[PDB]
C-alpha cells in the first residue's frame, strides 16, 4: 500500500495511546512467554534445549532443523491459553516492526524524523495497537494483506521454478500434487492430494536447506521485516 | 506507452548531444588557444585569513 | 585534477533507445554458458549460481559495443586503459571471491591442498597450495592483462596496415599507366587479401576474447561450486 | 669518474627479440592443425566439433604472440 | 568437487601415530607437538582439517593482494640511507619571552 | 609514437583543478556541520562513521617515523628520479 | 561534549605542520596508538566472552569436546574443566538478531565510550603542552579556528641552522 | 645577495631537511627581489609578485610537512640491521 | 502481479539491484572508486607538460603560469594576503624598501 | 682507474629477452590442444571431461608467460 | 656526465632477429602439411575437407610470420 | 653530448641471422618429405596425390625461405 495523508494523521494522533497500548501488551506477551519458555526448557527434548546443530551437507552452515528444533508442546493447554499464544504471536510481529524502527533510531540520531514521518504515513509497518476503532484495524488488515499479495506470489514462483528446473517428481501421485499445489486461490485444493508434494519437496530441500533469497521472500509474506 | 515516450524524448536528448558533442564542442587544451579551455582552479578559499 | 569526457556510444545509445523502445526475443548470446551450468538432470546448487548472468550480459553489451565498432576508422575505445581493466576485473573477480569467502565455509578450501595423504605435506602439499593461492589472483591478472594486449595489438597493426595502404595507393597509384603497372597491381590485390582477412580476423578475435573474458569468471565461479543430488 | 651514457639504437635489437617468440607461437598454432587433420581422419563424424576447439587453441595461443609484438611496439615506438 | 563429510570420531587415528619433522613426537616429546609446525599439519590432515593449512594461505594472499600491497607501496617504510639525518630535537619549543594563551577554565 | 598516439579519448571538454588541503578542509567543515546537532549522540553509529577511521588514520600518519624520505605528494615536478624536491 | 569535531581540523594542521612536532607529542601520539590497541583488545575479549556464555550446550559439547588435536593431555583438562563450568549453571542461549545485539552492543558501547574518553585525554594532553602545538590546540579552542602558520608568526624554535628566516 | 646551489649533483650528498631550507630560502629571495623590483617601479606588487610567493607557498607547504625521525631504541636498532658492516663494505667498493 | 524492474521506479529498482541483488560488487567498486580518488588523482605540471596535452605543451604562451597566477591573485585578494610579510620575504620591510632604492 | 658507466638502452634487450620466453609456452600449449584433438576423436564420450583438464593445462601454462612478461615490464618501465 | 649517443647500423641486427621469426613459422607450415598426408593417407576420401582445414592453418601460420616481417621491414627503414 | 657512429660492419651480422630462418625451413621440408614416404607406405594408391600436395608445402614452405633470403642480400650490399 502506498503512504497518504489521511494515514499519517491517524497514526499521528493515535502515537502514544499506541506507544502505551504496545507497552502493557509488552508487559502481558513477557509473561506469556516467561511461561511458556519455562515449560519448553523443563519439559522440552534433550535437542530442542540443548540447541542441536544441523549442517549443510555442502557448505556446513548450520541452521534450525524442524524435526529436532522444533517441538510441539501438546500439554500447552494447562499453563497457557489459546488466546494468550494468539495475543503472544501478534505481539512478536509489532514488537519486530518496532525494534526495527527502534534500531533505525538509535543508529541515526534525529535524522531518522523523516523516515519516520514516511513510516507513520503508511500502514504496512505500523503496530495493530495504533488503531483505536474498527475502521483503523480494517484499514491496518487490508494493507497488510495487500502485502501479503505483493509479496507471495514471488516466493511460490521461486520455489516451483527452481524444482522444476533442476529436478521432476517420481511418480504420478507426487507429479499431481505439485501441480496442484501452485493453483490460483479461485480453486480448492484438495490437501490430501496435495500432501505428498510435503515429502517429495523434503527429498529436494528441507527447511534446514532454505535459500537467504528464498526466506526474504517468506518474511516479506509473512509481514516480518527484512531490513 | 510510457516506455515508448520516454525513449523518444531520450532519443531527441542524445540527437542533441551527439550534435553537440561531435560537431560544437571544442576540445580542451588546444596548443594555439584558439578553442577550448586551459583549464582553472576551484574550492579556493576565500575569507579566511587566518588560512595564510 | 578531474577532468570531464564522454564516452563514443552516444549515437549507439541513440540506437538503442530507438530499437529497443519495443520488446524483442534474444536467441544468440556470446557466453551462453552461463545459463546452462548444470548438465546432469537431479543436480541442484544451493548457492546462488545464476546471479552472474545479469552482469555477464551487460558487460558482452558494453565490450561489444565498444570493441566491434572500433574496427570502424577514428572510432575511440574510451576505456582502453590498463588500470581500469584491472579494476573491472577486480570488481567482478574479487566480489565473487569475497561471495565465496563471507559465506565463512573453511571446508570450501580444502581442495586447496593439493594431492593425497601420501605426499609430504610440508614439503609438497603445501608448496603446491601456495601456489594454487597465487595462481588465483594469476588468473586475474592474466585475463585483465590477455583483454588489454589483444585490442592494443589489433589496432596497433591495423593502424601501421592502413598506413602502408594508404602510401601505395595514393604515391604508387600512377603505375598504372606506366609499363611496371602488373607489380602495382599485384601490390595492390595482395593489399586488399591483407585488409580483408585482418578485418575477419579482429572480427572474431574481439567475440572470442569476450567469451573468454566471461569464462574466465564462470570458471572461478564452478570452481567453488558443490552439487546435491535430488531424492 | 660518472659517466652516463643513452643509446638510443638500442631499441630496435629488443625489438627483434620479442619478434623471436613468435617463432614458438606460430609452430605451436600448426602442431594444433596438425593434429586436428590427424584427428579428423581417425573420427570424422566430429570434424565440426575439432574444428571448434581447434579454433579455440589457436587464439589462445596467437594471444600469447600479441603479448610479444606489444612489447616490440612499446619498444620500437619509444 | 565432490561432498566433504567430516570424519566420525572413530575413524580419526590417535595422536601418537602422527609424525613429525624427524619422528613421532610420543611420551617425553608431546610438550614439542606443540613447535613442530609439520607435525601439527599431518595431524590436521589425519584429522580431515585440511582448511586449517589452506585458509590461512589464501586469506594471507588476499590480504596482500587488496590491502597491505598497496599500503606498502605508497606509505611503507623504504631502506634507510648511508648518511642519516637524525633530529636534533631543537624544533618546535616556543621562544623565549613568548606569553602562550590561558587553557580553558 | 604516431601510431601509438591514437589510443586517447577523444572527446574531453574540461578539466579541473584544486588542492587535496582545500577540498579536504571543505569536507570536513561539511562533516562537522552535519554531525554537530545535539540530536546526533557522539555514541551513535552514525557520528563514529563519521570520525574514527579518520581520526584513527590521522594518528598512524602523526605516529609515523620513518628512517627514509617520503617526497611532497604534490610537488611541481614528479617526473625527475634524481630530484625527490 | 564532541570532542572529534573539534581535533580533527587539529590533527590535520600537525600533519602540515608535523616538522615541529616536539618528542612529547609523538609520545602522546604512540599512547593514544596503544590505547587504542588496548581498547580492541578489551572489546574482542569482551566479545568472545559472550559469544560463549550464550553458545549453545550441543555447540559447546562439540568445540569443546573429543577428539584432541594435540592430546598432551592439558588440553583435555582444559576442554574439560571450560565445558563443566559452562554447562553446569543455567545459560540464555539466544540465536538470530537476539544473539547479534547481546554480542554487539556491550562491545560497540565499551570501544566507542574508551575511544572517546581517550580522546578527551589526549585533548586534555594537548592542552596542557608548552610546545607549538599547545598553544595552537589552545588558540583553536578560545577562538574556534585554526590558526596556520602560526609556527613562523610567533617564531617558534628552529635548528642552529636554519634560524635565517627569522632573522629580520 | 647568493642562491643557494640545489642542482641534482649538489642535492645528492644533501640531508632532506638542508635542500628543503635551502629552495624554501631561494624562494624567498626571488619573491623580495621581485617586490623590490615592483616598488621600484611604482606598481602594485599583487599584479607582479603573484608567481613567486606561490612558489614561496609551495615551498613552505613542503618543508613544514617533513618532520627528520627521531633517533631512539628501535630506529638506531633497524638501521644498524641494515647498515651492517658486510653492506657497508660493499657500499664503499660500489663506484656508482 | 508485482515484479521490482516493471512496478519499480528506476531509482528504487537501482536501489534494490545494488542492495539485494549485487552488494558485493557495489561494495567493492565503492571500495575502489575510494581508493582511485585518494591515490590517483594528482598530476604535476611537468607531467602535465609531458603528456598533458593532445600536441604538445604550448611553451609559447605557458598557459600553466597563467593558472597558477589567476589561482594566486585570486587567493591574495580575497583572503587579504599581505604578500610583503617578511615571512614571505624573509626580510624587514625597512630592507626590503633599501633592496628597492638599490636595484 | 675507476669508471663508472650507466648505459640507458640495455633495459630494451633484456625485455627482448624474456620475450622470448613466450615462445615455449605458446608452443606448450599448441602441444597440448593437438593432444586433446587427437584424443577426442578417440575416446569422443568424455569429450567434455579432457577439455577441463586441457583449460587447466592452460592456466598453469599462461601464468608462467606472466612472470617472464612481469619481467620485462619491471625493466621496460624502468 | 651526460653523453647521447645514436648507433645507425643497430637497424641491421634487430631486422635479422626478426628474420629467424618466420624459422617457427616455416617449420610450423611443413607440420601441417606433413600430418595431412597420413590423415589423406589414412582417410582417403576426405582429401578436399583436409585440404581446406591446412590451408586455415598455413593462412594463420603466414599471419604470424608477416606480423613479424612488418617489423623487419620497418625497423630496416627506421 | 650528441654523438653520431655508423658502424659499416654491422650490415654482415643481420645479414647472418636472416640466413638463420633458413633452418626453420630447411627442416620444414624434410618433415614434409618424412611423412609423405610413411603416406606412401601406408596408401601407396595415392602415390600422386599425395606428392602434388607435399610439393604445394614445399613450395609455401620455401616461400617463406625466400621472404627471409630478401632481407639477408638487402642488407648484404646496403
Ligand atoms: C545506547 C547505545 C546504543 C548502541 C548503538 C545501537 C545502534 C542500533 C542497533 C540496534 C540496537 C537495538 C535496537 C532496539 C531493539 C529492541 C530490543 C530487542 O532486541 O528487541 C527484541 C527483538 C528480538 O528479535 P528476534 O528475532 O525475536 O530475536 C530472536 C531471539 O531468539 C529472541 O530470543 P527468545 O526467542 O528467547 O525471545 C526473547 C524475548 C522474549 O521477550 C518477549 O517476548 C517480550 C518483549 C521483549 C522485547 C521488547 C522489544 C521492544 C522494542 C520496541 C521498543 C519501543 C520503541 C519505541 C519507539 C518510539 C520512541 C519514541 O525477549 C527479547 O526480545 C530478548 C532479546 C535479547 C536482548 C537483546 C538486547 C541486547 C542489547 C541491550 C543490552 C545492552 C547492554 C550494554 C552493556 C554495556 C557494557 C559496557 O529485536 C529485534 O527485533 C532485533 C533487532 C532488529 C534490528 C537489527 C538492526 C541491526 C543490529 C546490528 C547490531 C550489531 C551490534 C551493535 C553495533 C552496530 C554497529 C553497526
Ligand atoms: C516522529 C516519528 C516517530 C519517531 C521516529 C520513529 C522511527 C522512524 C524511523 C524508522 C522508519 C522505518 C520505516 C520507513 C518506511 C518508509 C521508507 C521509505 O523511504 O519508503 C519510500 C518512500 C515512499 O514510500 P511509500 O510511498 O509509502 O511506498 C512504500 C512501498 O511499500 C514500497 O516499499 P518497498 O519495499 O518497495 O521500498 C523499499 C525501497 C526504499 O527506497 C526507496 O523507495 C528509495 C527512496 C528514495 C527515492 C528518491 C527518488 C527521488 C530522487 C530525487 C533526486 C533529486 C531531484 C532534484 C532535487 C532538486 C532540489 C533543488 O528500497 C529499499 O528498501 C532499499 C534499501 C537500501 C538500503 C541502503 C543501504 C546502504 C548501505 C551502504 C553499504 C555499506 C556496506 C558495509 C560497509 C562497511 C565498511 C566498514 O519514499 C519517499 O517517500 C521518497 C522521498 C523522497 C524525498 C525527496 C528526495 C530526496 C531529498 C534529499 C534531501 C537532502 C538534503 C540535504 C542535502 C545536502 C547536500 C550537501
Ligand atoms: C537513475 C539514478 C537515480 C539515483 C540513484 C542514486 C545513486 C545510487 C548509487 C549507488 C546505489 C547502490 C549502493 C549500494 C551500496 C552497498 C549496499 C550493500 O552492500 O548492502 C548490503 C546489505 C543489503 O541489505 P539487506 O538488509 O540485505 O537488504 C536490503 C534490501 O534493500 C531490503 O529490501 P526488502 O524488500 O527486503 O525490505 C524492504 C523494507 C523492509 O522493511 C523493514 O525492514 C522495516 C523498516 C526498517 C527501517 C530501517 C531499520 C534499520 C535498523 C538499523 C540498521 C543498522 C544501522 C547501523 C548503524 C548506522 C550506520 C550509519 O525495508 C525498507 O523499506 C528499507 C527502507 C530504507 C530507506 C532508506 C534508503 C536510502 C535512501 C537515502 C537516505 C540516506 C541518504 C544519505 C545521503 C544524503 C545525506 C544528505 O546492507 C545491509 O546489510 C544493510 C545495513 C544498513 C546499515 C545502515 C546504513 C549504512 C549506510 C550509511 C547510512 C548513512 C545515513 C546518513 C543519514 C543522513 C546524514 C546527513
Ligand atoms: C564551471 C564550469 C561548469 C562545470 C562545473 C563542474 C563542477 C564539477 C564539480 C567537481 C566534480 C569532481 C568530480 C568530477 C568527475 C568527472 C568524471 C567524468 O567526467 O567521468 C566521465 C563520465 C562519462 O560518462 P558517459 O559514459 O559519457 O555517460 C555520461 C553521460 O552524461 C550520458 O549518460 P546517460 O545518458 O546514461 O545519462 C542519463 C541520461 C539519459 O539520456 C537522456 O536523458 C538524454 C540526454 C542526455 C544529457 C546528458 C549528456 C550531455 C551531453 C553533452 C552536453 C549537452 C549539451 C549542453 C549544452 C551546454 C551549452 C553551454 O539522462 C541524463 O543525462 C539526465 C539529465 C537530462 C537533462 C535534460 C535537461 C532538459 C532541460 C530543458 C529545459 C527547457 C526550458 C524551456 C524554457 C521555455 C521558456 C519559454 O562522466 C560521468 O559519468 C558523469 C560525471 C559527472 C560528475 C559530477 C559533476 C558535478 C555536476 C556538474 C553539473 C554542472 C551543471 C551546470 C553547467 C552549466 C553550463 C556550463
Ligand atoms: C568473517 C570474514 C570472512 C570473509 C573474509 C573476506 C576477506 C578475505 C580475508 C582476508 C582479509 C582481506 C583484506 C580485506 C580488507 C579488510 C581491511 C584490512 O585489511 O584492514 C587491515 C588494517 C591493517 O592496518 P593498517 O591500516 O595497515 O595500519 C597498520 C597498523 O598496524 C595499524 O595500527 P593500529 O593502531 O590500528 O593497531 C593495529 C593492531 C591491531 O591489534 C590491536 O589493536 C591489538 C590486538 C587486538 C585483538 C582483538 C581481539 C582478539 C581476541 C581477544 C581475546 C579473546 C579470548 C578471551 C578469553 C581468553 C581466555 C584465556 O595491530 C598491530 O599494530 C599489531 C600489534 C601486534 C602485537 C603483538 C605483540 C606480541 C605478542 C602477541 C602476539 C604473539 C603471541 C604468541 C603466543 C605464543 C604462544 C605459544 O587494519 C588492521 O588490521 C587494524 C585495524 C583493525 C583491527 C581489527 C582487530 C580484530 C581482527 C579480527 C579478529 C578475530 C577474527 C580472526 C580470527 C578468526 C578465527 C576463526
Ligand atoms: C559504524 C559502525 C561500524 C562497525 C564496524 C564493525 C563491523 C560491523 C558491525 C556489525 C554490523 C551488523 C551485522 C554484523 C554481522 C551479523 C552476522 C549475523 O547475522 O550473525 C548471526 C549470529 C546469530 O546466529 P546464531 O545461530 O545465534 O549463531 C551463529 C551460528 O553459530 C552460525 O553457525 P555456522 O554453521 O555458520 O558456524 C560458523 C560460524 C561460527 O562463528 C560464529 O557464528 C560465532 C560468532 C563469531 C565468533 C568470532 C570470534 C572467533 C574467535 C576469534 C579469536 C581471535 C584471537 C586473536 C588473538 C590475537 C592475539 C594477539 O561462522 C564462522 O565460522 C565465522 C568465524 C569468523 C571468522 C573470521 C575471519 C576473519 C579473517 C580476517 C582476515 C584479516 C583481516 C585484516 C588483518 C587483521 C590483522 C592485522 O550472530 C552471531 O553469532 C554473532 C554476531 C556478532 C555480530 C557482530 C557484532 C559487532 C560488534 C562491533 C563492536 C566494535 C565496533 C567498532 C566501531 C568502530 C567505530 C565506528
Ligand atoms: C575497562 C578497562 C579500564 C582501564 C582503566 C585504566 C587501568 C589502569 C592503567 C593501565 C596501565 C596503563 O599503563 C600504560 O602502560 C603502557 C606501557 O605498558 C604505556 O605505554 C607506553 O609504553 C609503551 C611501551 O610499548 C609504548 O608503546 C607507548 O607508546 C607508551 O605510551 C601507557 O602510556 C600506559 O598508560
Amino acid at each position: 500500500m502506498q503512504g497518504s495523508w489521511s494515514v499519517l494523521k491517524k497514526n499521528c494522533s493515535n502515537f502514544f495511546p499506541g506507544l502505551l497500548a504496545f507497552a502493557q501488551q509488552t508487559q502481558e506477551a513477557y509473561g506469556i512467554w516467561l511461561r511458556i519458555y519455562n515449560r519448553q526448557q523443563k519439559y522440552g527434548p534433550t535437542d530442542f534445549v540443548e540447541q542441536s546443530e544441523t549442517f549443510s551437507p555442502d557448505y556446513h552452515k548450520r541452521f534450525h532443523s524442524q524435526d529436532k528444533n522444533m517441538w510441539v508442546d501438546k500439554e500447552l493447554c494447562t499453563e497457557v491459553s489459546q488466546k494468550e499464544v494468539a495475543r503472544l504471536m501478534t505481539y512478536k510481529l509489532d514488537m519486530w516492526r518496532m525494534a526495527h524502527c527502534a534500531g533505525a533510531l538509535l543508529a541515526t540520531g534525529g535524522y531518522a524524523i523523516p523516515f519516520g514521518l514516511f513510516w507513520l504515513a503508511n500502514d504496512t509497518w505500523v503496530p495493530s495497537s495504533f488503531n483505536l476503532t474498527g475502521e483503523e484495524l480494517r484499514a491496518w488488515r487490508e494493507a497488510q494483506d495487500l502485502y501479503r499479495y505483493r509479496s507471495a506470489p514471488s516466493y511460490l514462483t521461486d520455489t516451483k521454478w527452481h524444482f522444476d528446473f533442476h529436478a521432476y517428481p517420481w511418480n504420478e501421485t507426487q507429479e499431481r500434487a505439485w501441480d496442484d499445489l501452485f493453483e490460483k486461490n479461485d480453486v480448492r485444493r484438495d490437501p490430501k492430494v496435495v500432501r505428498p508434494a510435503a515429502e517429495m519437496y523434503d527429498g529436494f530441500i528441507k527447511f534446514e536447506l532454505i535459500r537467504r533469497k528464498s526466506l526474504r521472500h517468506l518474511c516479506r509474506s509473512m509481514n516480518i521485516p527484512t531490513f | 506507452e510510457i516506455q515508448s515516450r520516454k525513449k523518444y524524448f531520450q532519443t531527441l536528448g542524445y540527437l542533441v548531444a551527439f550534435i553537440y558533442l561531435y560537431f560544437l564542442m571544442p576540445k580542451e587544451k588546444s596548443f594555439s588557444g584558439l578553442s577550448g579551455p586551459d583549464g582553472h582552479w576551484i574550492m579556493l578559499p576565500k575569507g579566511r585569513p587566518e588560512l595564510f | 585534477m578531474f577532468l570531464f569526457f564522454f564516452c563514443d556510444l552516444f549515437w549507439l545509445r541513440l540506437l538503442l533507445c530507438m530499437y529497443y523502445c519495443v520488446w524483442s526475443r534474444l536467441c544468440f548470446i556470446v557466453y551462453f554458458n552461463c545459463l546452462m551450468l548444470i548438465f546432469d538432470f537431479l543436480l541442484f546448487c544451493l548457492f546462488d549460481l545464476y546471479l552472474f548472468v545479469g552482469l555477464c550480459l551487460f558487460l558482452l553489451l558494453w565490450f561489444m559495443l565498444f570493441n566491434l565498432y572500433s574496427l570502424i576508422l577514428y572510432y575511440c575505445i574510451t576505456y582502453l586503459n590498463l588500470y581500469l581493466l584491472f579494476c573491472i576485473v577486480f570488481l567482478l573477480y574479487i566480489a565473487f571471491l569475497f561471495l565465496f569467502c563471507f559465506l565463512c565455509d573453511f571446508f570450501l578450501f580444502n581442495n586447496l591442498l593439493v594431492g593425497d595423504s601420501f605426499m609430504d605435506v610440508f614439503f609438497i602439499r603445501f608448496l603446491l597450495c601456495f601456489l594454487e593461492c597465487f595462481s588465483l589472483l594469476c588468473r586475474c591478472l592474466s585475463t585483465f592483462l590477455r583483454l588489454f594486449c589483444n585490442l592494443l595489438s589489433s589496432h596497433f597493426l591495423l593502424l601501421m596496415f592502413f598506413d602502408f595502404f594508404y602510401f601505395i595507393f595514393v604515391f604508387f597509384f600512377y603505375g598504372v599507366f606506366c609499363y611496371w603497372f602488373i607489380l602495382f597491381i599485384f601490390v595492390f590485390c595482395f593489399c586488399l587479401l591483407f585488409y580483408v582477412f585482418l578485418y575477419l580476423l579482429d572480427l572474431f578475435a574481439a567475440i572470442l576474447q569476450l567469451f573468454i573474458f566471461c569464462n574466465m569468471i564462470l570458471q572461478l565461479i564452478m570452481d567453488f561450486l558443490l552439487f546435491l543430488l535430488f531424492v | 669518474s660518472t659517466v652516463a651514457i643513452s643509446v638510443q639504437g638500442l631499441h630496435y635489437v629488443g625489438t627483434g627479440l620479442a619478434a623471436i617468440a613468435l617463432a614458438g607461437v606460430g609452430l605451436g598454432i600448426g602442431t594444433i592443425f596438425g593434429n586436428l587433420l590427424v584427428a579428423c581422419a581417425r573420427q570424422p563424424n566430429l570434424t565440426k566439433m575439432l574444428f571448434n576447439y581447434a579454433i579455440l587453441g589457436f587464439a589462445l595461443t596467437e594471444a600469447i604472440g600479441l603479448f610479444a609484438l606489444m612489447l616490440a611496439f612499446l619498444m620500437l615506438f619509444s | 568437487g565432490e561432498l566433504f563429510v567430516r570424519p566420525k570420531l572413530e575413524e580419526i587415528p590417535p595422536a601418537d601415530q602422527c609424525r613429525g619433522f624427524f619422528g613421532p613426537l610420543n611420551d617425553s616429546l608431546k610438550f614439542l607437538r606443540l613447535l613442530d609446525i609439520k607435525w601439527m599439519m599431518n595431524r590436521a590432515v589425519a584429522m580431515r582439517r585440511e582448511y586449517l593449512i589452506a585458509t590461512p594461505t589464501l586469506f594471507t594472499f588476499i590480504w596482500m593482494f587488496t590491502w597491505k600491497g598497496a599500503v606498502i607501496y605508497f606509505w611503507g617504510d623504504r631502506a634507510p640511507p648511508r648518511r642519516m639525518d637524525w633530529n636534533t630535537e631543537e624544533t618546535g619549543r616556543l621562544p623565549l619571552g613568548f606569553k602562550p594563551t590561558p587553557a580553558p577554565l | 609514437s604516431n601510431p601509438a598516439d591514437h589510443f586517447r579519448p577523444n572527446l574531453k571538454a574540461l578539466t579541473l583543478y584544486a588542492e587535496r588541503q582545500h577540498y579536504v578542509d571543505r569536507w570536513l567543515h561539511v562533516k562537522e556541520r552535519w554531525l554537530a546537532p545535539w540530536y546526533l549522540p557522539w555514541w551513535s553509529p552514525l557520528f563514529q562513521l563519521g570520525t574514527w577511521y579518520s581520526q584513527r588514520s590521522r594518528n598512524l600518519f602523526l605516529v609515523e617515523n620513518h628512517l627514509s624520505y617520503r617526497p611532497y605528494k604534490f610537488r611541481r615536478n614528479d617526473e625527475d628520479r634524481n630530484n625527490p624536491y | 561534549t564532541k570532542y572529534e569535531l573539534k581535533m580533527q581540523y587539529f590533527d590535520e594542521w600537525m600533519i602540515r605542520w608535523r616538522k615541529f612536532q616536539t618528542e612529547s607529542d609523538w609520545e602522546i601520539e604512540k599512547g593514544r596508538q596503544w590505547w587504542r590497541r588496548f581498547n580492541m583488545a578489551v572489546s574482542g575479549a569482551l566479545f568472545c566472552g559472550l559469544v560463549l556464555y550464550t553458545s549453545g550446550t550441543a555447540t559447546l559439547k562439540r568445540q569443546y569436546g573429543l577428539p584432541h588435536f594435540f592430546d598432551i593431555g592439558v588440553d583435555g583438562q582444559a576442554k574439560e574443566t571450560m565445558l563443566k563450568t559452562l554447562t553446569s549453571r543455567w545459560r540464555y542461549t539466544p540465536q538470530g538478531y537476539g544473539r547479534v545485539l547481546i554480542t554487539g552492543v556491550p562491545t560497540y558501547i565499551l570501544f566507542v565510550t574508551l575511544e572517546h574518553y581517550r580522546e578527551r585525554r589526549r585533548m586534555q594532553q594537548y592542552l596542557q603542552q608548552n610546545t607549538v602545538f599547545g598553544e595552537q590546540m589552545r588558540r583553536l579552542l578560545s577562538t574556534g579556528k585554526i590558526e596556520e602558520y602560526l609556527p613562523v608568526n610567533i617564531k617558534a624554535t628552529l635548528p642552529a641552522s636554519q634560524q635565517a628566516i627569522y632573522n629580520y | 645577495f647568493h642562491f643557494h646551489d640545489v642542482s641534482n649533483d649538489a642535492i645528492k650528498g644533501m640531508p632532506p631537511s638542508e635542500a628543503l631550507h635551502k629552495h624554501l630560502e631561494n624562494a624567498q629571495l626571488a619573491h623580495r627581489i621581485c617586490l623590490a623590483k615592483a616598488l621600484k617601479a611604482g606598481e602594485p606588487p599583487v599584479e607582479k609578485c603573484a608567481l613567486t610567493w606561490g612558489e614561496v607557498l609551495i615551498r613552505y607547504q613542503a618543508w613544514s610537512e617533513y618532520r627528520p625521525p627521531f633517533q631512539d631504541s628501535v630506529a638506531q636498532a633497524k638501521y644498524k640491521k641494515y647498515w651492517s658492516k658486510k653492506r657497508q663494505e660493499e657500499d664503499d667498493k660500489n663506484p656508482f | 502481479v508485482y515484479t521490482r524492474w516493471k512496478c519499480d521506479r528506476l531509482p528504487v529498482f537501482q536501489l534494490k539491484l545494488f542492495t539485494q541483488e549485487y552488494p558485493m560488487h557495489a561494495a567493492v567498486g565503492i571500495f575502489t572508486i575510494i581508493f582511485l580518488w585518494k591515490h590517483m588523482s594528482h598530476c604535476s605540471e611537468e607531467t602535465e607538460r609531458k603528456y598533458g596535452w593532445w600536441a604538445g605543451y604550448p611553451y609559447w604562451r605557458d598557459p600553466i603560469a597563467r593558472r597558477n597566477e589567476t589561482k594566486y591573485k585570486q587567493m591574495i585578494i580575497n583572503n587579504d594576503v599581505d604578500i610583503t610579510h617578511p615571512k614571505w620575504t624573509g626580510c624587514s620591510v625597512e630592507q626590503l624598501e633599501e633592496l628597492s632604492r638599490v636595484v
